[PDB]
């Protein structure tokens, strides 16, 4: 019984982990961009 | 030859000079009676830099002391080494400015300045070859920040080719002793950028921080802050008064530390500094000096130098040491910190060696670095200025003596433009 | 750089504070005038030249005891304006000292607490003493704890409350205010120590062989316990313990922090030296149920955690060899979910003797602070006493007419029922 | 060259260092004033391993002392050889941890560690060729087991190729002085396996057993346990400071004693150890040293080494002796005990000889063996941890400072996995 007890709650925390991981995966995937600052700087440098 | 005259104004400047001249006299072995009692031959070879010669063999500093009230100069005369100053150079008014910049720059300071300019002209016309002038004053006071800065313009108008130094104490927002500090700080910074060839900012807050953390002494006083400022002041011109491996006058530093004519606001620091109880533990070596020299807490300003990138740096080593070690350590301090050094100017550290160390110390270093981190001080000064000016608080005192708000607007705009164009080069890339 | 502030409120609190403050002054060599003819800093403060001032404040609404203090031999010791005194007594009415007259006095006490706290730099925590079965004591203790819990927050507070005896009682209405004060300090005090008078009377009778004891004899034993608890902060020891290192070792859950104490050895000079007072026998005597400082039987419940302090020339190996023997015995059983339950502290300074007192001078002593499941009996009997009179609403008019609401009695009963259920829930094995 | 710096934390680590540095100074003939007064030339050739050089010819240890409370370092300074430590290296807080791992690792230990890391970086960047770091701390305390282990990770992140030593005292269930020992032991073992290159467990119970049975002295004290631990500590690096037949630095032991990167938990022992009355009876010979070296009661841990099989073993002989005898005795101790040595790795005993014996002894041996019998300590620690955690006892203290139960579950699972995979190789056969 004791060794049998040693499994189930831990499996449920991992599933919860999958959704958290999914958000980070998405989050990493979101990416966006920084080109506008570079374009703007290119613009800033040109004025300088 | 190539000597300079000393001019100080205000109470803070007078107190700084009262210790600077004591330090110089102790370095050259001059007794408080003006009689030489030194030990080494080199102590007299270049004494013409700061001291004049009179009959009877005694020496007199070529210093000019000015204030709008007589109390401070009547007090400095009774202090040690107070008799060296020539009584003729003392010029003062009977009214004072009351920490009002307008009174010390338009109404009262304008009429008095003719007498002090007369003695200034007498001192400069006479000397063998002029090198320049050095100015000590505070930006937190009215009479000082007004009369000193107007005198800067008057001197610059007559000697455009000479060099000009200013050691300026700016009011920090942490330790504030006057409520009208932002107004006369902002007004003074406007005029100071246009005429001063070099400017060195010093903050009381940084001096208290240094005294509490590095020296670890219980009760700091103005005498300790003055002593630190005096040691830093003396360190700059040491190689001009003593032989060395690579002599470097003030003009050579001006060439190598100012990339553009409007970027001449430096922050300094002195090493070594150790507590009384730990002065036996430490061993004085070039690595030990250079690690403390670039330490952020060692700067004489509250500005954090790892919040920006150095445009250039300078070091004035003292004592007898090998040059190879100095050069390799300067290279190492620049390879390990490449992120904090601007990349479009390579090899931006200047070094100099003087073979005569300070009395009591075997090695010493004076650091003068031009960094972009100084923007934070002007930012906070302008922030307080615009917080107070929007309600026209305390404005009537200034406007009752011929000044207007237009000169405030122009000063604010020029100061903000300076702040912007000083950081413009921080983001510049090659 | 470690400090602690002790609060004394009520007649019993002041009378035990006097008892502890002769002992501390004697232990640190300070004369009753406050003048010595670096360990003092925990309880005292240096005035710059000469006398020491205790970090203690005395509170009472009834002026007799304070006036007695201000005329005795210790008149010169305490600061004149930290002995806050009222004019009208609460007269055993809890509602008076919590709603009517205590509110106008509590502000001065809080101002004094702030003025004492700003001096300390390493404040460990607060100590408070109050006899629970009285109006002003319980009411002002509750109000002060409630104000301190929000003014300071996470600072630790320790309460040495004296609950009424099972059958021996001086008042007739003390169960009401005892229950209300337990309600108040249940959610507001980090540690509460049991101190009822009957157990200490039995201790004096059996060991000290005094057949007619007075309150001073009880207070001296309490003072010795306090000194043993706080010795580790001001003396060098092989195994130190701090006040903040308690809720991590004796308090399994936030609700459960009532524990009962014991002390050993307790013996008179007439027969002390005939026996060797080994560490094993003293640590056996400390665990005897008849030597509990509160009239509760530990054989009726499990132990949760035992924190026990030694002082003198005791060696750790002898302590371990005695902890093993106690773990061996079948009459002392610990809770299932606690394999090890002992925290041991060892100090070198032997306990100090007060001249003219009862205890003799010995080289070894042990003080234990033990948290056990058997404490629920005192709550059950106090609850039974409360219910008998609350059934007929006796003596309630003396409380309703002092601003307290009718329903305030019921929720204290519900919280005691919750505490008793919690103590039963914790003590069952898994 | 190839020198190491010393870093210690907590009260137990500070007390261990206070004797380790005394032993080292006595070995090298350094007076408590830092002045060399030795007899042999070899005493100064490799003094750069542990000592730095300062002006005036005195020597200063490169040790860093850290704790969350100032008492222990304020006490170690007044002890013998306490003046050697540089005052600048003392870093401490004003609050303490109270044996709470969360406070010493998340809230308080995180803010303070920047200052100690600054001096650690200063010490490591300067030294000629770094060999590594050695750490002394206790797993039974909060501030130690938290701040030390977080500092381990911070150091490992910056110096991934250097070697790291840790001498860790784990709380035994026999002599327990703190009730919350399992929590901060289990939390610390989780982090310690991931970063420490070597770990050496030491138990107070085994030290008491050794002192009572082999030395047979009546009253053991912490000074004797510290002296034994200090002798064992010094024995490991002896050949790195002195010439010998087969020099073997710490990295060579790391190569030869760790088969897999996660199996680096050793138990040690020192020989010879004899009573005062029997020191004349015994004759020091290699067989006499090797028979006591492999004795089960001589191990510095309560773990029984004949309950498992050695993966590998090491011995560091001291004094001048023949190598043929050492090799034949090592072979004999391995042929007569083939059942207790794992069979799929032949010739699993490493030997080294150093020609400089300890002061006062002609021969000495330090034993470092990696055995599978160490599983029993983690088994009992985890047993107590899971007995206490199932009821969530004392959990609120940890969870009130940003920690959660998930980090407890992960720590328990990783510790159990370590226990399992450490014994996996015990049943492995070829
Ligand atoms: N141990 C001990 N208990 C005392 C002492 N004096 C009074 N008590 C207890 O205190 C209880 C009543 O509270 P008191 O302290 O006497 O009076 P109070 O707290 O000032 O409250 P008021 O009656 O309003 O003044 C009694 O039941 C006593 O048991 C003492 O000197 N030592
Ligand atoms: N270092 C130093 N600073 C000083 C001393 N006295 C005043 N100050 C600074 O000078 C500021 C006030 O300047 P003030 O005396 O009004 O200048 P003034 O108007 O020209 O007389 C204060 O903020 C001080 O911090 C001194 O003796 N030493
Ligand atoms: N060898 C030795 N062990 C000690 C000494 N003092 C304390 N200990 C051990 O350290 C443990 C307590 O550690 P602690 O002082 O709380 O560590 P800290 O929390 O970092 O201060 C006890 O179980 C003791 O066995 C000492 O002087 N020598
Ligand atoms: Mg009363």
């Amino acid at each position: 019984w004791k060794e049998k007890k040693e499994v189930f709650d831990q499996q449920k925390q991992k599933l919860i982990e999958e959704q958290k991981k999914i958000q980070e995966e998405q989050l990493r995937r979101m990416q966006e961009e920084k080109e506008k600052k570079e374009k703007e700087f290119q613009e800033f440098n040109k004025k300088q | 030859m190539r000597e300079i005259v000393h001019i100080q104004g205000g109470q803070c400047g007078n107190q700084i000079g009262a210790k600077f001249w004591e330090v110089i006299s102790d370095e050259h072995g001059i007794d408080p009676t003006g009689t030489y009692h030194g030990d080494s031959d080199l102590q007299l070879e270049r004494i013409n830099v700061y001291y004049n010669e009179a009959t009877g063999g005694r020496y007199v500093p070529r210093a000019i002391l000015m204030d709008l009230e007589p109390g401070t100069m009547d007090s400095v005369r009774a202090g040690p080494f107070g008799q060296l100053f020539r009584p003729d150079n003392f010029v003062f008014g009977q009214t004072g400015a009351g920490n009002n910049w307008a009174k010390g720059h338009y109404t009262e300071g304008a009429e008095l300045i003719d007498s002090v300019l007369d003695v200034v002209r007498k001192e400069a016309e006479g000397c063998d070859c002029l090198q320049g002038f050095q100015i000590t004053h505070s930006l937190g006071g009215g009479t000082g920040s007004g009369m000193g800065t107007l005198l800067i313009s008057k001197v610059r108008e007559e000697y455009p080719d000479r060099i000009m130094e200013t050691f300026s104490v700016v009011p920090s927002p942490k330790v504030s002793d006057t409520v009208v500090e932002p107004y006369n700080a902002t007004l003074s910074v406007h005029q100071l950028v246009e005429n001063a060839d070099e400017c060195m900012v010093i903050d009381n807050e940084a001096l208290y921080d240094i005294c509490f953390r590095t020296l670890k002494l219980t009760t700091p006083t103005y005498g300790d802050l003055n002593h630190l400022v005096s040691a830093a002041m003396s360190g700059v011109t040491c190689c001009l008064r003593f032989p060395g491996q690579l002599n470097s006058d003030l003009r050579k530093l001006a060439v190598n530390l100012i990339p553009f004519p409007r970027l001449h606001f430096f922050m300094i620091g002195f090493a070594p500094l150790t507590s009384r109880g730990s002065q036996q533990y430490r061993a004085l070596t070039v690595p030990e000096l250079t690690q403390q020299m670039f330490d952020a807490k060692n700067m004489m300003c509250a500005a954090d130098p790892r919040h920006g990138r150095y445009l250039t740096a300078s070091a004035l080593f003292r004592g007898r040491m090998s040059t190879k070690e100095v050069d390799e350590q300067m290279l190492n301090v620049q390879n390990k910190n490449s992120s904090y050094f601007v990349e479009w100017i390579p090899n931006n550290i200047k070094s100099s060696i003087c073979d005569i160390p300070p009395k009591g110390l075997k090695m010493a270093v004076t650091f003068v670095g031009n960094s972009t981190a100084i923007q934070e001080m002007f930012k906070r000064v302008a922030e307080q200025f615009t917080a107070m000016f929007r309600r026209k608080a305390f404005l009537h005192w200034y406007t009752g003596e011929g000044m207007d708000e237009m000169e405030f607007t122009e000063a604010e705009s020029n100061m903000n433009d300076l702040v912007s164009e000083y950081q413009q080069y921080q983001d510049a890339t090659a | 750089m470690r400090e602690v502030i002790s609060i004394h409120v009520g007649q019993g609190g002041i009378q035990v504070g006097n008892a502890c403050w002769e002992l501390f002054c004697l232990e640190h060599g300070i004369q009753p005038d406050g003048q010595m003819p670096d360990a003092f800093n925990t309880f005292f403060s240096e005035t710059g030249a000469g006398k020491h001032v205790p970090r203690a404040v005395f509170l009472d609404l009834e002026p007799t005891v304070i006036d007695e203090v201000r005329t005795g031999t210790y008149r010169q010791l305490f600061h004149p304006e930290q002995l806050i005194s009222g004019k009208e007594d609460a007269a055993n009415n809890f509602a008076r000292g919590h709603y009517t007259i205590g509110k106008e006095i509590v502000d001065l006490c809080l101002d004094r607490i702030r003025k004492l706290a700003d001096n300390c730099t390493g404040l460990q925590g607060f100590l408070v003493f109050n006899s629970v079965g009285g109006g002003t004591g319980s009411g002002l203790g509750s109000l002060l704890l409630e104000r301190l819990s929000v003014d300071y927050g996470k600072k630790s507070k320790l309460g040495f409350t004296i609950y009424p005896s099972p059958q021996v009682s001086t008042a007739v209405v003390e169960p009401y205010n005892s229950i209300l004060s337990t309600h108040s300090l249940l959610e507001h005090t980090d540690v509460a120590v049991m101190l009822d008078n009957e157990a200490i009377y039995d201790i004096c009778r059996r060991n000290l062989d005094i057949e007619r004891p007075t309150y001073t004899n009880l207070n001296r034993l309490i003072a010795q316990v306090i000194s043993s608890l706080t010795a580790s902060l001001r003396f060098d020891g092989a195994l130190n313990v701090d006040i903040t290192e308690f809720q991590t070792n004796l308090v399994p859950y936030p609700r459960i922090h009532f524990m009962l104490s014991s002390y050993a050895p307790i013996i008179s000079a007439e027969k002390a030296y005939h026996e060797q007072l080994s560490v094993a026998e003293i640590t056996n005597s400390a665990f005897e149920p008849a030597n509990m400082m509160a009239k509760c039987d530990p054989r009726h419940g499990k132990y949760m955690a035992c924190s026990m302090m030694y002082r003198g020339d005791v060696v750790p190996k002898d302590v371990n060899a005695s902890i093993a023997t106690i773990k061996t015995k079948r009459t002392i059983q610990f809770v299932d979910w606690c394999p090890t339950g002992f925290k041991v502290g060892i100090n070198y300074q032997p306990p100090t003797v007060v001249p003219g007192g009862d205890l003799a001078k010995v080289m070894r002593a042990v003080c234990m602070i033990s948290n056990s499941t058997a404490i629920a009996e005192v709550f059950s009997r106090l609850d039974h006493k409360f219910d008998l009179m609350y059934a007929k609403r006796a003596f309630v008019h003396w409380y309703v007419g002092e601003g307290m609401e009718e329903g305030e009695f019921s929720e204290a009963r519900e919280d005691l029922a919750a505490l008793e259920k919690d103590y039963e829930e914790v003590g069952i094995e898994t």
